[PDB]
């Protein structure tokens, strides 16, 4: 995260992070969507151009992890994956449409004050909310200019409208993306950046004070340049998919 | 769903100190 603020303990509950077993490392960001279930980025676990196709073996997760050098004892939450899943239409080899991943826990996460899944958009949750000029929140761990932090850093940053992300970049864009960021004249900055992919988009709904994932931190060109907003799955998009794995029947 | 409500803040009737910039977003 660019330009972002240390996290407030407790504040983003349902943050993951994915972690490579041996030798440890941290690979990415995600995000509790139920007490079995994370919800992250294809690309953290599948990218033959830069050599990655991870097996559930490979990982591991932590959760309630506020500090990446302590170990918060009984707060943070370790745990195997017992199955993963990319979207089958997941494409690596032009524009990282629909990149978005499923990963099963091997034992279910207790809730505490300090672990808690965030919301998944329904219908209208998404039609209100995702508006240009609305406001959502990024969190993450990885790097903060184009190392990382010691704290989990978090950035709210405008949603941007289509046609600006369109003309932003050379990159085929679709529907199953969007882009956020700041006018390159108007004070503020912030961005995602590497190591932040697979982290949450979240919105706090005004209707019901719930907050929402409505996307996942995908791609972007450098961190934070002006004029280049960073990408987004769009998680109420590909919801059917989450649903088809997650209610296989 | 237990989804969505932060123990530490909606929980205990308290905001974080930027969840204002959102909801001022939406106007
Ligand atoms: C895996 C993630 O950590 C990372 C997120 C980068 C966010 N950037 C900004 N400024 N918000 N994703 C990536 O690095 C992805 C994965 C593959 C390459 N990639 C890129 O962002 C490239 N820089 C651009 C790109 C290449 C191929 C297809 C789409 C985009």
């Amino acid at each position: 995260i660019v330009e972002g603020s240390d996290a407030e303990i407790g504040m983003s509950p349902w943050q993951v992070m994915l972690f490579r077993k041996s030798p440890q490392e941290l690979l990415c960001g995600a995000s509790l969507i139920s007490d079995r279930w994370v919800l992250t980025a294809a690309h953290c676990l599948l990218y033959p151009p830069w050599d990655k196709n991870f097996t559930e073996n490979d990982l591991l997760v932590r959760i309630g992890k506020h500090s990446r050098t302590r170990y918060e004892r009984n707060i943070e939450k370790i745990s195997m994956l017992e199955k993963i899943y990319i979207h089958p239409r997941y494409n690596w080899r032009e524009n990282l449409d629909r990149d978005i991943a499923l990963m099963k826990l091997k034992k279910p996460v207790a809730f505490s004050d300090y672990i808690h899944p965030v919301c998944l958009p329904d219908r209208e949750t998404a039609a209100s909310l995702l508006q240009a000029g609305y406001k959502g929140r990024v969190t993450g761990w990885g790097n903060l200019k184009e190392g990382q932090p010691s704290v989990l850093q978090v950035v709210n940053l405008p949603i941007v409208e289509r046609p600006v992300c369109k003309d932003s970049t050379r990159i085929r864009i679709t529907d199953n993306m969007f882009c956020a960021g700041y006018k390159p004249d108007e004070g503020k900055r912030g961005d995602a950046c590497e190591g932040d992919s697979g982290g949450p988009f979240v919105m706090k709904s005004p209707f019901n004070n719930r907050w929402y994932q409505m996307g996942i931190v995908s791609w972007g060109e450098g961190c934070d340049r002006d004029g280049k907003p960073g990408f987004y799955t769009h998680v109420f998009r590909l919801k059917k998919w989450i649903q088809k794995v997650i209610d296989q029947f | 769903a237990d989804c969505g409500l932060r123990p530490l803040f909606e929980k205990k009737s308290l905001e974080d100190k930027t969840e204002r910039e959102l909801l001022e977003s939406y106007i």
